[PDB]
């Protein structure tokens, strides 16, 4: 990550960081309904529309993103207990998480399309590869 | 591949107020800034030096005026689909050599670009169907790999 | 997909000497070993929590025998490869929602069961004629997605 | 992420590699051209008949930077990071190349030395050959 990326991510953040519960929660909603196998992770949540368990759970998915963005030099330290739970615990495919990360930018370009220039989506690709990299590991 | 009333309802009617030049340009821009790697199919295409450069690129905004085109054709004909990019799977497989993860990448950055044209008019449903449809038309291009 | 002369004599000529049990062992345990996601999947199989574990567990070594004998039904008509994978493709992709990218995994940890089983006489002619097995049956596995 | 026993994995089976860097390395870079053809097209300018000799000195050269990531296992980034720059800058080469090779590496070493690449050694050089393909398409 370089730090034009640094900054491209932490700019963009600022309008994230308004909206964890809503962006979450449309992140959530997203995934489910464009790539149903997602669902096979969460059989113990309620998964209709505008359920408690999407917002609560999606708000703390953002919420531990602008964590890893507020300390973007080391996330590795940032999301350590995720990745024995992501990884170890529920062992979650690695293809899943390119297809959060793909409704998380859907969310992103519906909500501030002019702040998602090319140039700020490249480096946001590579925040969350990397992100993806630490839940796996 | 089998395709609701709803799912063709949504693609006709998301279709008809795409931005074919500006939103095709814009998906190959984003292709060749995001994954880098892309760049070396496009050297006949010149300056691809900077990411000014190649939005600013006449025949960058052109090729992908062509691609969403064809794109296009898939949602005059959604059954098909196989057929309609027959060619263009020849081309990109057997001369080009381009590998199908690619397409994928192309397709995903497309509804990243439509999503940015259609803000919440891109419901979550919406987004389903079309990215199904790049799901499928990616499928057909890979064709003649198989 | 064509099948040279050549291509057809490497496969059917090693599949005589490939262990079916063993090798079909091995590379069912390798996968969950060396992509421990997969093990998600097998649940039903008891105990998977260390590679001792895994490469001793009855159920793991019973089912990657039957794995490695469908793929000599692949083996034995190569140009039918299709049907004789339509079944178990309902079963991996409607049932179990296995994602296709693991069908690719598999299929190079067989290959280099393969090399380890064969040495020297796994030569690069025959590494390429396996691979395109590999990819033909996973593409096959994979066809009730799309 | 390398973990201890994942660096003890890879140091020991890279102890039978050393020394062999020239035959494993043209032996993987064979296997790449005719196990996946399309890899040739980074090479326009190599005579890529077998046993060639820009082959051999080009796989040398690949498992030499093999061993001094494995001799500085804990940052393979600082060790490769001009390579970084000729693959993903100069080159362009797409991502996906990395695992052909990868795997085409893993298969010599199976042929070779079947004995010593465990499950447990598998997982583990796979590993490092993911991060190495990591840094290599870093730009
Ligand atoms: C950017 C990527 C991701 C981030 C930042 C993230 C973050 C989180 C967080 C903060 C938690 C809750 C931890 C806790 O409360 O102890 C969690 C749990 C969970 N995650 Fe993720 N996650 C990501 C990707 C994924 C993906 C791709 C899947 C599966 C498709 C997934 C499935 C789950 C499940 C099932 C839980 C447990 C939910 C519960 O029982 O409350 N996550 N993740
Ligand atoms: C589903 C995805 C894609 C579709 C529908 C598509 C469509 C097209 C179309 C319609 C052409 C027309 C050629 C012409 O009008 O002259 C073309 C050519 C071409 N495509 Fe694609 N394409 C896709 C993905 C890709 C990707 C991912 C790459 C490279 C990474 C690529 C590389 C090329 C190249 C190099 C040409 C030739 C351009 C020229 O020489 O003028 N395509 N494609
Ligand atoms: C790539 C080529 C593959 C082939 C040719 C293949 C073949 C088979 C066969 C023959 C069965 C027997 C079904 C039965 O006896 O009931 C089976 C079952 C199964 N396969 Fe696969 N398989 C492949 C890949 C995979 C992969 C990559 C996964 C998971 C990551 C997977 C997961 C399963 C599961 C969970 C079952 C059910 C086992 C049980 O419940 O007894 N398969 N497969
Ligand atoms: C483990 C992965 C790899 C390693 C360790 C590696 C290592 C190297 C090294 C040491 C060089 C020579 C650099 C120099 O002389 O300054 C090189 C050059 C090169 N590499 Fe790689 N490489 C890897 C993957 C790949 C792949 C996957 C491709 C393409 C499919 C590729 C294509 C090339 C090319 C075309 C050159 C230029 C060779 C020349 O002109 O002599 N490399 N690599």
């Amino acid at each position: 990550l370089s730090a034009a990326d640094k900054n491209n991510v932490k700019g963009i953040f600022t309008k994230i960081a308004g909206h964890a519960e809503e962006y979450g929660a449309e992140t959530l909603e997203r995934m489910f309904i464009t790539y149903p196998p997602t669902k096979t992770y969460f059989p113990h949540f309620d998964l209709s529309h505008g359920s408690a368990q999407i917002k609560g759970h999606g708000k703390k998915v953002v919420a531990a993103l602008i964590e890893a963005a507020n300390h973007i030099d080391d996330i590795a330290g940032t999301l350590s207990k995720l990745s024995d739970l992501h990884a170890h615990k529920l062992r979650v495919d690695p293809v899943n998480f390119k297809l959060l990360g793909q409704c998380f930018l859907v969310v992103v370009a519906i909500h501030h399309p002019a702040a998602l220039t090319p140039e700020v989506h490249a480096s946001l690709d590579k925040f969350l590869c990397a992100v993806g990299t630490v839940l796996t590991a | 591949v089998h395709w609701s009333a709803e799912e063709k309802q949504l693609i006709t009617g998301l279709w008809g107020k795409v931005n074919v030049a500006d939103c095709g340009a814009e998906a190959l821009a984003r292709l060749l800034i995001v994954y880098p790697w892309t760049q070396r199919f496009f050297a006949s295409f010149g300056n691809l030096s900077s990411p000014t450069a190649i939005l600013g690129n006449p025949m960058v905004r052109a090729h992908g005026k062509k691609v969403l085109t064809s794109f296009g054709d898939a949602v005059k004909n959604l059954d098909n689909i196989k057929n309609t990019f027959s060619q263009l799977s020849e081309l990109h497989c057997d001369k080009l050599h381009v590998d199908p993860e690619n397409f994928r990448l192309l397709g995903d950055i497309l509804i990243i670009v439509l999503a940015a044209h259609f803000s919440k008019d891109f419901t979550p449903e919406c987004q389903a169907a079309w990215q199904k449809l790049v799901r499928v038309v990616a499928h057909a291009l890979a064709r003649k790999y198989h």
